[PDB]
This record gives structure tokens, sequence and C-alpha cells, in this order.
């Protein structure tokens, strides 16, 4: 059989079972304060003008 | 304006594409299929004047009087793999290759065809059924009724009644009639004719596309 | 190994004709284009002739256009300069250099060891006015480049090449669009500069930096080289 | 007495089970609810790169954000400049069939992996002036899916094995060796600090790995079928996965949850490749409905769709800098919107 | 003057057709480009045929109007000459993109083992340029041509001196069609030796090509009747008209019969117009 297999599952779940887990609420806070912070730095969310734009279309 | 630097780095990038079209026209002159079956089915020996050129993928290379084909086997149990099956959806055609006096392990073939014939991916590719063994067939339709592994069975229970029956019932697994066309051949291994047999059905899938995208049918 | 091998040169009367050839051999000479550079008897380096990859593109000098002919057979990994009706100007070293041209490239990253022919008896300015400058192991210097016009282009890229030619050597290329340092160059080396003043700067002078320091710009054909400062102890 | 071991392997899920469910205290979309919402984001095809005549199935972007590196099924794998659409390499493959390619982040090198089951490492700044196959990493027993570059001397590769290796490029052989996952790997990503790697394979499940250590750290099961695409948010305490379920997926490795889910009713079709805006804002997924969806991250409220492409979106990417998005997709163009 | 009085119905009959069937094609190609549904070569072949030949029969309809209306500035140099100009300017672009469309479905369709035809082939979205700029060359030496006969008759408002105008317009469409109907017939050569080749490895299909069979039969006939009869009247101008305007409105129903997306283009408006009806 393979029981010591099962065995190493059960080692591997025991060792992800205690880490430190913070609360959902800080997680979500903590992605909104980083996607508010560098929103400004994010020319897809805000387009840049044209002028800073190197993907610009060619003048036709 | 445009600088020197840039004017070359075109001309490079011209090169480049000129290179990739050479090899494209080069490569357009031959025809990718796809070969399927059992294991004993007669994968190996299908065109029997062959040249075998990682895992699985046993690529071999063949012609006949204007074509390169390259089939690329795949490793047994593989032909649901949702992996490796996207990769070979340029396959020109498909090259199922049955096996006739197998009722035994028959069904499993008709599924696997069924797997492949319906395949979202391989679901306009044109089959070609290869009914291999038909010299074993020959024999055991006299010898083994095929009732024993059929459930309407064979009325006169002949070689070529039942031979038909079983050409019938791997066709019948082809929902999308009007998408795709399955070719039939029963070879007998010692047979020098397999290779015309895909020659003929790839000329035809070829003009058949061709006129598709004419728009004349 | 790289290697770029001129030869046919030699003595030829004032209105005669030669063929020099340049062999390339360790490298992919297909995909590169070659130039041919000639340096006087004792004058600065003088771009003559480009030939790209694939034969597309070509252009002379405006003091040799219509007498040289230059071209290339990549089966032989051969560059080939017809010189006709040979001038007591032409007397010089030339030399066969390799450059590919493609985002992050070199150009005339390596030089082949030139052949001489000896000779019986619109264009962006480059001053180079600092010719003589005695130095000392151990110190810093900073030679000085100007261009008439402008050599940064609307791109971002200034096209300056800093060369250094060592006293019985080949010019090898230092700095390349005056600020990427060439492989296999020591650190020391640093390009600098804006607008139409540029400067290489040398940090501590080992052995191996006496000899003539160039300065060409690759902003528009023709080519033009600086007068070159000489660095000797 | 071998089901009293199982019996630990079932105390132990439920053990974990309870402390996900007991530290939620609040979902993403509720404290996102006071927000203001992207709004619409209409790109448009800056540039079209046609150069390959197969379908595209990786790519990767430079850290310059100009050059970018595209493998298709026709044998090549084409480095491009993507800001004047010329081809600055066009490398042939020895075997055509390639599934993963990634772009070093110094550029000195580039990688490709495939059905041939070994992952083949080019160099492009070579005095040769050719770019050749500067290794040829072996040892994995079934295809490469994916392959990332941490420096130019280690690589994280992921294999159909149902295990990843971490390799050191000059000796070639696997530094690390990462298992547990059940089925086939489809995925990697790796963190910003390139310290933790974060692999999703067919088992509906990802995998927080260790490249310093080899273990497993975290483990996310919230799919229901095959994690085909995986991409870390710009933080790095966060990442996406789309999965063939029409779903996407966003986790976080501190609460080790599914903080998100992004689906729509009228999007049937599997994910293909998920991407994250410079800000993270903005999650890009590329479908196999022949378009682009950009998810708001905060709000799973789609923001835009880049539909261009005659076939599915193989491969999606974002630039370092987040200038522009890089679509490839199985018609053999690859495009640049902004 | 039963001609004079028929050819009048017939020249209104052509009109209509050519109107109804070069706008359908045009439209069905063009709501393409609003909806955002793709075009292949061939559409933008057909699209380019059908925009051309509503520009020829326009042309023809108004040269007919103004023969009728007021005829009294009809005969008059200018307008002559520039009515023969803008005539063959138009009609051999209009015959010779229905030869690159033939050229398009010779150089696909075909399975010819040629290493010619197949350099061709592959250059197939090619060679319907390089075509273009020959049959251009044609065009300006036609132009020559039918430009010094109209200033040696009017030298000598046409006094009665148009067979030779009439007579030359006549080759450089024949070998237009020669070409096409050589490549026409080497298209179904080809599929019949391979269909003979499928001997045993849809109606339809052979009454189609039967139709494009027949109309060539039928145009051909018709054209070199007209020109015996040219070269061997007070009349013979309206016949004239008849012809130039038959291919550009009758070739076009061949076209609707062939290319799918037209065919089911037109038995979806004639189901609307069933609907609407009832
Ligand atoms: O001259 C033709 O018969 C004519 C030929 C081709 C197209 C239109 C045509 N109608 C036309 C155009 C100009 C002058 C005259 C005519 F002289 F017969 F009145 C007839
Ligand atoms: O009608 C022409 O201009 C034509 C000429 C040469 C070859 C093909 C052509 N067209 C065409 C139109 C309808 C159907 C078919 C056929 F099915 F025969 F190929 C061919």
């Amino acid at each position: 059989a393979s029981i010591a297999q099962a065995r190493k599952l059960v080692e591997q779940l025991k060792m992800e079972a205690n880490i430190d887990r913070i609360k959902v609420s800080k997680a979500a806070a903590d992605l909104m304060a980083y996607c508010e912070a560098h929103a400004k730095e994010d020319p897809l969310l805000t387009p840049v003008p044209a002028s800073e734009n190197p993907f610009r279309e060619k003048k036709f | 304006t445009v600088s020197a630097e840039d004017k070359a780095a075109a001309e490079r990038s011209k090169e480049l594409e000129k290179k990739l079209q050479e090899d494209a026209e080069r490569d357009a002159r031959t025809v990718k299929l796809l070969l399927l079956g059992a294991d004993n089915s007669g994968k190996s020996t299908i065109v029997k004047q062959m040249k075998i050129i990682t895992t699985g993928i046993i690529e071999t290379q063949f012609s006949f009087k204007d074509l390169h084909f390259r089939m690329f086997d795949v490793g047994g149990q593989r032909s649901e793999r949702k992996k490796w099956i996207h990769c070979f959806e340029d396959v020109t055609c498909i090259i199922f290759c049955a096996d006739l006096s197998d009722y035994n392990r028959m069904h499993e073939s008709l599924h696997l065809f069924n797997s492949i014939c319906n395949h979202k991916y391989f679901s306009t590719t044109s089959i070609v059924l290869f009914l291999n063994k038909k010299d074993i067939f020959q024999e055991k339709v006299t010898k083994v009724h095929l009732s024993i592994c059929f459930p309407e069975y064979t009325g006169p229970n002949t070689f070529e009644d039942a031979g038909n029956y079983i050409k019938n019932q791997f066709l019948d697994l082809n929902l999308k009639k009007e998408d795709k066309e399955i070719y039939s051949h029963m070879t007998c291994a010692t047979d020098t004719q397999n290779a015309k047999f895909i020659f003929d059905a790839v000329t035809d899938i070829i003009i058949k596309e061709n006129l598709k995208d004419c728009g004349l049918f | 190994d790289v290697q770029l091998v001129e030869s046919g040169g030699g003595l030829v009367q004032p209105g005669g004709s030669r063929k020099l050839s340049c062999s390339a051999s360790g490298f992919a000479f297909s995909s590169f284009g070659m130039h041919w550079v000639r340096q006087a008897p004792e004058k600065g380096l003088e771009w003559v002739a480009y030939i790209s990859s694939g034969s597309g593109t070509i252009y002379y000098a405006d003091t040799v256009k219509g007498r040289f002919t230059i071209s290339r057979d990549d089966p032989k990994n051969t560059l080939f300069l017809q010189m006709t009706s040979l001038r007591s100007e032409d007397t010089a070293m030339y030399y066969c250099v390799r450059s590919i041209y493609y985002y992050g490239s070199s150009p005339f990253d390596f030089w082949g060891q030139g052949t001489t022919l000896t000779v019986s008896s619109s264009d962006i300015v480059m001053t180079q006015a600092t010719s003589s400058v005695p130095v000392t192991p151990g110190e810093s210097v900073s030679i000085s480049c100007r261009s008439s016009k402008s050599l940064l282009h609307s791109n971002g890229n200034t096209y300056l090449y800093w060369f250094l030619q060592r006293p019985g050597q080949s010019p090898q290329l230092l700095i390349y669009r005056m600020s990427n340092l060439a492989s296999g160059v020591p650190d020391r080396f640093s390009g600098s500069g804006s607008g139409t003043a540029f400067t290489l700067t040398i940090s501590r002078l080992e052995a191996e930096d006496v000899g003539v320091y160039y300065c060409m710009q690759h902003l528009e054909y023709p080519l033009t080289f600086g007068a070159g400062t000489k660095l000797e102890l | 007495e071998l089901d009293q071991l199982r019996q630990e392997a079932e105390q132990l899920k439920n053990q974990i089970r309870d402390a996900r469910k007991a530290c939620a205290d609040a979902t993403l979309s509720q404290i996102t609810n006071n927000i203001d919402p992207v709004g619409r984001i209409q790109m448009r095809t800056r540039r079209t790169l046609r150069g390959h005549l197969a379908k595209i199935y990786a790519m990767h972007w430079g850290t310059d954000s100009r050059l970018l590196v595209s493998a298709s099924q026709d044998g090549k794998l084409i480095i491009w400049d993507s800001y004047t659409t010329n081809k600055v390499h066009a490398i042939p493959l020895r075997s055509s069939w390639v599934m993963t390619c990634a772009y070093a982040p110094s550029g000195n090198y580039v990688a490709c992996g495939g059905l041939d089951n070994i992952c083949s490492i080019y160099n492009l700044k070579t005095r040769e002036g050719n770019v050749r196959v500067s290794r040829e990493l072996a040892g994995h027993t079934g295809y490469l899916s994916c392959c990332r570059f941490l420096d130019d001397n280690q690589i994280v590769t992921s294999s159909g094995d149902t295990t990843c290796a971490l390799w050191d490029i000059e000796t070639g052989q696997q530094t690390t060796t990462f298992t547990g996952h059940t089925g086939d790997v489809m995925s990697l990503s790796l963190a910003p600090d390139t310290r933790l790697f974060v692999s999703g394979a067919c088992d509906a499940s990802a995998k927080l790995w260790d490249v310093r250590e080899g273990m497993c750290r975290q483990t996310f099961t919230g799919h229901e079928s095959d994690i085909n695409a995986i991409c870390f948010f710009p933080n790095g305490n966060a990442f996406a996965t789309g999965s063939d379920d029409a779903t996407c997926r966003l986790f976080d490795l501190r609460a080790d949850q599914e903080l998100m889910t992004y689906s729509h009713d009228n999007i049937i079709c599997g994910i293909t490749s998920v991407s994250f805006s410079k800000s993270g804002r903005l999650l890009l997924a590329g479908y196999d409905d022949f378009n682009c969806n950009v998810w708001d991250a905060l709000k799973a409220d789609r923001a835009g769709v880049l539909a261009g492409h005659d076939n599915r979106v193989s491969c999606l990417g974002v630039t370092d800098d987040g200038m522009a998005v890089a679509t490839g997709s199985w018609d053999s163009f690859l495009k640049i919107w902004n | 003057g039963v001609i004079k009085s028929i050819f009048t119905f017939v020249l209104i009959v052509e009109f209509i057709i050519g109107n109804l069937g070069n706008s359908f094609i045009a439209l069905v190609n063009c709501i393409d480009w609003v909806k955002g549904r793709k075009i292949s070569s061939v559409d933008r072949i057909l699209t380019a045929l059908a925009i051309s030949r509503i520009s020829l029969v326009w042309l023809i309809f108004g040269s007919w109007c103004v023969s009728v209306f007021f005829p009294a500035l009809f005969a008059t140099e200018k307008m002559f000459r520039m009515l023969t100009n803008i005539w063959t300017v138009i009609n051999h672009f209009s015959v010779w993109l229905a030869t690159g469309l033939g050229t398009f479905y010779f150089l696909k369709i075909a399975n010819f083992s040629n290493s010619i035809f197949l350099y061709l082939k592959w250059r197939v979205k090619k060679v319907v340029l390089v075509l273009l700029l020959v049959t251009s060359v044609f065009l300006f030496l036609n132009i020559a041509l039918i430009n010094i006969h109209i200033n040696a008759s009017i030298n000598g408002n046409f006094t009665r001196f148009s067979s030779l105008i009439v007579l030359t317009s006549t080759v450089f469409i024949f070998i237009p069609f020669t070409l096409s109907l050589a490549m026409f017939l080497l298209l179904i050569f080809s599929m019949w030796k391979h269909r003979k080749k499928m001997q045993h490895t849809s109606t339809k299909a052979h009454r189609g090509v039967k139709s494009v069979i027949t109309f060539f039969l039928l145009y051909a006939i018709f054209s070199l009747s007209f020109f015996i009869s040219v070269w061997t009247e007070e009349n013979l101008i309206i016949l004239s008209q008849v012809m130039g305007m038959a291919y550009p409105s009758c070739h076009s129903c061949v076209l609707i019969l062939g290319n799918k997306k037209l065919r089911q283009a037109s038995l979806s408006v004639l189901l609307w117009l069933r609907y609407m009806f009832k």
C-alpha cells in the first residue's frame, strides 16, 4: 500500500494549517490602499496624455 | 523622421520577415496528419514505407508524388489529454486506424473514435478510418459471430455484410455530418496502398477547404 | 572567434583599379552589415562606404561616390571594395568594420586588421580640439567632442560612438550611443554629455588606455569621425 | 489502523476550513462598496505585430517594457520591438510544439518549452551575433506549461508531470523539485521579490511554493476545474487564477482564502490568460470567447472589452510600467493595446 | 421597327436587373463592414466588381437617356469622346476585375502540381494586382486606339464612322473573356479529374457550374453575333448599348449564384419579402 504517502500528505496539511492568518478585512483594506496609492501611476486605469503615450497612433 | 539606425532595424525586420515567409512556403507544401487508434490496431505500420523522425508524439514522415505528410502519432490513451489536443488543431485530417478483427476491444476503439470525431477542437477535421487486419477479419467473420460484441449483430454474418456493418458503426458517430467527412479503407497490413488513400483523402480535403475559402460552398 | 582579415592592399598607380577583400570568420556574416573606414597615414578615421545586410541598402562617402563599389558574397562570407581611378588622396589603411543594427545592438563593435593601400604621388562636423593630452597612470582624464548638429534624435537616442585606437592596433569600440559601455570594455570608461557636447571620462588610466580616442556620429550618413584625442605618457 | 492516519488528514482539513471561515469577518465586495468605479476602459489596438504563421501560445514583456518575446506553433520564437513593430530576433525552435516562453529580467536570455519536455534557454547577447540555445534543461517527464526567470542563472519551470522545478542554468540540474500537485501544472507566477512563486494545476488548486525552501507554504482550493493561468497582485500579498469554469478567483496569501470571484452569466468559455495592471486595480483576463475582459479588481465589475481577435486569446501580458497591454491569440497576431 | 421598340424594353430590363443584382451584392458585402462581420478576399473582389458595374450600368443608362430626352447635345464631339472614354476606362476595369476573380478562383480551387502554378498559388493575393497593372497597360493601349479612331472620324458627331470603335472595343473585351474561359476550362477540368479519382473513396453544385457554363456560352455566342453583324445602321447604337450593359448585369446574377453568402442573403431577402407580403 501507500500509507506512507498519506502520512506525508498529513504532514503537509499539519504544516499548512499552523500558519499566521490575518483577517480578511485587513487584507481587503491593504489591497484597497495599494490600489488607491498607485492609481496615478497606472497608465491603463487612468490614460495618460497622448504626448507621453509611446504607443500613440502614427500621424496620418 | 526615421534615424539611420531605425532604418537599418527596419531592413533587418523585413529580412527576418522574408526568411519566415520562405520557410512558410517550404512548409506550406507539407501536410500535417494526426494518427490515432488502439495500441495493436496497426498504428506503427499503417503506411508501411515510413521513416520515424519527447513523450509520445512519434512523428513519422512520408510522401506521395507532391506532398510531405508528417503523421504525429499520439501516445495511447492521450486522445483526450485536453492539453496536447489543442496543439494538433492545424492537422489537415486525422488518420484514425481501427481493427476489424478485435471484437472484444472493438467497443473501446469505437469509444475513442466518438471522442475524437465529436471533439470540440477536432470537429471539422476529416477522419480517415483505416479498418486494418481485414485478412484476419475474413476468417474471423466466418468463425466467430459478431453478435458476441454487438447488440444489433449482423444479419447474414458474412465477411462483406459484417465488414460494412462495422464500417457504418464507426461512421454513425459523425453527428456533424455536413461539417466533416470520414473515409474508410479496409487494409490488410500487407498492402502497399495506404499511402495512396491518405494522399487522395488529403487532396480532397484541401480542395474542399479551398472551395470553402473561395466561398463557392 | 570573431575575425575580419583584410587583403588586397598594396601599391597602385594614380589611375589604376584595385579590389580590397575582407574575409569574415566566426560570426553570421550574412546577418551583419559591413562598413569600410579608411585612416590616412597621419590623419583621423574617415567612413568610406557601407553595405547593409542582404545588400538591400548601400551608401558611399561623398569623396568616393561613383569611384568605389561595395559588394558582398554571403555564401563565401566575403566583402569586396572595388576602387577605380584611385587618386593620391586614397592612400590609407582600410578597415572592414562589422555592424548590426537592431534595438540594443552595438554597431561598429568589432573591427578588422586594416590593409594598407598606398598610391604613388550638409555633413555633421565633429570638432575634437584636444589632440594633446599628457597624462600618467593613476590619474583621470576627460576627452571632449562637439557636433555641429545635435545628435539627440526624437526617439531618445544620442548616436555618438567613442572608439579607441591603440598604437599598432585597430580601433575598438568603447562607448556606443553616448551612454552604453561596449562588451569587454573596462568599467572605468564612461560616456556622458548632451545636445552637441559629449565627454568620455576615464577614472583610473591603466597601461592599456594609451592611444587615440575618436568620436563619431551615427545620426545620419555620411559618418564623420573626430580629429582624435591622443593620450600618451 | 490505517484509517487512523487518514483521520488525522480529515481533522487537519476541518481545522483549516474552520480557520478560514473564522478569519472572514467581511467580504471584499462589501468593503469595496464605497469606492468610485473605474468606469469604462476603452482601449484601442495601438499596434498589431503580424509575424507569426500559427497559433501564438505564449509571450513575455521585457523589463524595458518595449521588447516582447512570443512563441508560436510554427516553430518560431520571435522577439519584437513593440514601439516600432520591428522583429529584433526570430529564433527557429528545434521542436515546433512550444507552449511557453519567458524573457529574462536582464534581457540577456530567453526561454521556451513545450511538448518536448525540455526548457531551451537561448542567449540573445552572443559575440557570434546569432541566437543559439545556451542550455537545454531536461528532466521533466511531461510537457512544460510555463516557465519564468528569476535571474540569468536560475529559472522556475512547471511541467505536466504534476511537479515544478527550480533549475540552475549553469549546472543544468534541478536545484529544487516542488511536488504535491495532483494534476498537471498549467501556469506559474513569480512574486515581485522572487522568493515565493504561486503555481496553478489541473487539480483545481493553487499552491504558494517557497523558492528557498521547496515546500508548499499554502494551498488554495476554490476553483471547480483546471487552473489555466495565474498572476500575482502587484503588491505581492495576493494573486488571481483563471480557470476553465469561466470564473476567475482572487486569493490572498496572508488570509489564505478566496477573497473574490469574477464571473458573468453571459461568459461560459474558459480563461486562457490573466494579468494585472501596474496598480492592480484592473485585472485583464483573456478568454476563449475571442475577447479579453478588463475586470475591476476591487469590485468584480467588468470595465471594458478588448475585442480585436479572430481566435482565442492564448496569452496576455502587461508592461512593467503599465503603459500598454499585449494580447496574443491563436489567429497568429499579437496586438498591443493602450 | 420591331427592334427599335423591343430594344428599349430590353435595355430597361437589363438596367433594372443590373441595378438589383449589383446593388444587392454591394449591400450584402458592405453591411458586414458596419456589423463587424468579416469579409474574405473573394468578398472584397466581388464588392469591387459590384461598385464598378453599378457605375458602368448607370453610365450606359445615362447614355441612352440623353439619347432620348435631349439627343441634341448627345451628338456632340465633346459628349461623344467623353462618354466613350469614360465608358472604356470603366468597362476595362469592370471586365478585368471579373478576370481577376477568375484567376483567384482558378489559383485557389485548382489542384495542379506544376511548379509555376504552385508559385502563383502561394502568391494568389498578389497576382490579382500585377494582373491589374498589366491590364492598366492594356487600358492605356485601348484608350490610345479608341481615341485615334475618334480623332480620325472627327477630322473626316461621329459621321457614321463608329464601326471601327465598336470593333476595337470588342477585342479588348474578348481578351479578358478568353483568359477567363481558359481559366474556367482548366478549373472544371481539374474538378472533373479529381472527382473521377474519387470513384468510391450534391446536384446543386453541378447545376451551379452548369449555370456558369450556360452563361459563358450564351454571352460568347451573343458577342460573336454582334461583332460579325457590326463588321458586316441607324438602330446599331441601341443594340450596342444593350450588349455593353448585358455583361455587367448578367454576370452579377451568376456571381450571386456563386458565393454562398450572397445566395443565402438573397434567399433571406426573399423570405423577408414573403413575410412582409403576408
Ligand atoms: O458609340 C457607342 O455605340 C457607345 C459605345 C459604348 C458605350 C456607349 C455608347 N453610346 C454612345 C456614346 C456616344 C455617342 C454615341 C453615338 F455616336 F452613337 F450617338 C453612342
Ligand atoms: O465566372 C468566372 O469568372 C470564372 C472564371 C474562371 C474560373 C471560375 C469562375 N467562376 C466560378 C463561378 C461559380 C462557380 C465556379 C466553379 F464552381 F465552377 F468553380 C466558378
